């Protein structure tokens, strides 16, 4: 229930921190934040992506078996009279 | 005799002030001892990136000699007349002061005036203190009171000139030049920067006259009888946490901006604080102490010693608190801390300031037992307010103040304020910034 205070052993580290009032909500969005999201992005695409990609291509060629099988086959009456 | 009447009587501090721009002044009185010496208003906070350290460096050479007569000279004259010679640097004052006899109040003056206008600063005195110096900071480093206070100007004042200490860097230290302590005292140790301060039994005709012969070296320019104004240290909410479980007990100091010298309200913040306080756990009054905070500390055990303080300067201050705890009693101790700081701005009482005033008055009249001390006093004054404030404008100011008064003035300057925090050593049940921001506020 109870855990800050003896969570962990640490030695010799400074932190620095503002106020929120100090600073900005949502600093550097073109310098910082987007370049980090295009980074964030670009490094997971070829590793997401591909499955999915095949995911929707076995749709794709299943639905259009499925529908092309309820389409009818000439070759069934050629020699009908 | 009636507290009244007694301060009524007090003999008055006579400043007189010289062509060359330097102030005399002094409280006589009728000791066959006496202290004089003079508070120049330079320090750190006038120094920058590269001098950092230079007027430290300088209070470590103002002793051991000056030109007309080298150190072991110097020292021999100084302890065969049995004088003390002590002084200090700070932020924003230097001093350099003689305790003495009366009777020896004349050439103590010139001792004074030759230290401060022909400072040796003997080349190879130099790097010999360079390596004193590099070892009192090893002593200081571990001095967590004094670690946590130089981080909290760190911080609150970062990015500006009251961030630096008093002692310097370790690469300033390691290169300062003979040329920059030399440009240093050329630049800051000037006759309208100085104050010849004396108290005890002595002539304010004599002094003065003494002052004159000794202190001459009059100014041609406009620009070298020009007290030049600092630029502003902006004040920032923030902290700074060093953490080293490693160390035995922890300590916290958290300030808001406080007014600055000149501002009456320090009358009302003193008193403020008084109604806090402080405590050590040697306090025997224990847990019947008037000061709710050190009551809660006795009751729950919630630190070894904590004190408020109201830190001044030309143009801003710190107001805030310092405790010393266990690593797992720090929470509680910074709830209740900040705790009193709301009950201050909202529910103080007439008894509460009624007390504090008289602790306050008992407190001002302290700091005027000795001769040192007084002198310190006048010199500070002069250097602070431009004039000598009796102890009985002060208690004409202290007597003014209320609870209502209280209330307000801590209003302004604590509720709902951004502060600025510092911790070192066992740190980890400190709560973050946010949490402790809203302590801020309501209670």
């Amino acid at each position: 229930g109870i855990h800050f205070g003896n969570l962990a052993r640490v030695r010799h580290i400074i932190t620095y921190s503002l106020s929120p009032f100090e600073q900005r909500a949502i600093p550097n969005i073109f310098s910082d934040a987007l370049p980090n999201v295009w980074r964030r992005f670009s490094s997971q695409v070829f590793k997401v992506a591909p499955p999915f990609l095949g995911a929707y291509l076995l749709y794709s060629w299943g639905t259009q078996e499925f529908e092309r099988l309820k389409r009818k086959n000439p070759a069934d009456y050629e020699n009908d009279q | 005799a009636t507290y009244a009447q007694t301060l009524q009587n007090i003999p008055e501090t006579n400043v007189t002030t010289l062509d060359n721009g330097l102030r005399v002044a002094s409280e006589e009185s009728s000791q066959p001892t006496c202290t004089v010496g003079v508070w120049i208003g330079a320090g750190s906070r006038y120094e920058n990136e590269k001098n950092n350290g230079a007027g430290y460096f300088v209070e470590h050479l103002a002793f051991k000699g000056t030109k007309k007569r080298p150190c072991a000279a110097f020292e021999k004259e100084v302890e065969s007349m049995g004088a003390h010679f002590n002084g200090y640097t700070s932020r924003e004052q230097t001093a350099f002061y003689i305790k003495a006899l009366s009777k020896d109040m004349p050439k103590v003056v010139e001792l004074l005036a030759d230290v401060v206008q022909n400072c040796a600063l003997e080349e190879s005195q130099i790097e010999k203190e360079r390596g004193v110096i590099l070892q009192e900071l090893k002593e200081m480093d571990n001095d967590m009171t004094n670690v946590t206070f130089d981080y909290l100007h760190a911080t609150a004042f970062q990015g500006t000139a009251l961030a630096r200490t008093v002692e310097g860097t370790t690469e300033n230290i390691k290169h300062l030049t003979r040329a920059d302590l030399a440009s240093y005292i050329d630049t800051h140790f000037k006759a309208p920067r100085m104050v010849l301060a004396a108290a005890g039994g002595i002539s304010h005709k004599e002094l003065v006259d003494a002052a004159r012969q000794h202190f001459s070296g009059v100014s041609f320019t406009y620009k070298e009888d020009a007290v030049p104004i600092l630029p502003r240290c902006r004040f920032t909410g923030s902290e700074i946490r060093a953490r080293d479980d490693a160390l035995p007990v922890a300590h916290v100091a958290l300030a808001v901006e406080g007014p600055g010298w000149a501002d009456p309200d320090n009358v009302v913040l003193h008193v403020a604080n008084a109604i806090i306080g402080r405590y050590d756990r040697t306090f025997g009054g224990g847990k019947h102490l008037s000061s709710r905070l050190a009551a809660l500390a006795v009751e729950h055990k919630l630190c070894h010693s904590f004190q408020t303080f109201n830190t001044s300067y030309s143009d801003t201050g710190l107001f805030g608190f310092h405790f010393v705890a266990d690593p797992l009693s720090i929470d509680d101790m910074m709830f209740c801390a900040q705790g009193e700081w709301m009950r201050l701005c909202t529910s103080t009482t007439e008894s509460e300031v009624k007390r504090a005033k008289n602790h306050l008055r008992s407190a001002m009249v302290a700091q005027l037992d000795g001769t040192t001390p007084v002198c310190e006093t006048i010199g500070s004054h002069l250097l602070n307010y431009g004039r000598r404030i009796s102890l009985e404008e002060w208690d004409s100011r202290i007597s003014a103040v209320d609870a209502r008064m209280v209330r307000d003035v801590c209003s302004k300057y604590i509720y709902d304020k951004c502060p600025a925090l510092a911790a070192v050593g066992p740190i980890e049940q400190l709560l973050d910034y946010n949490r402790i921001r809203s302590g801020m506020y309501w209670i």
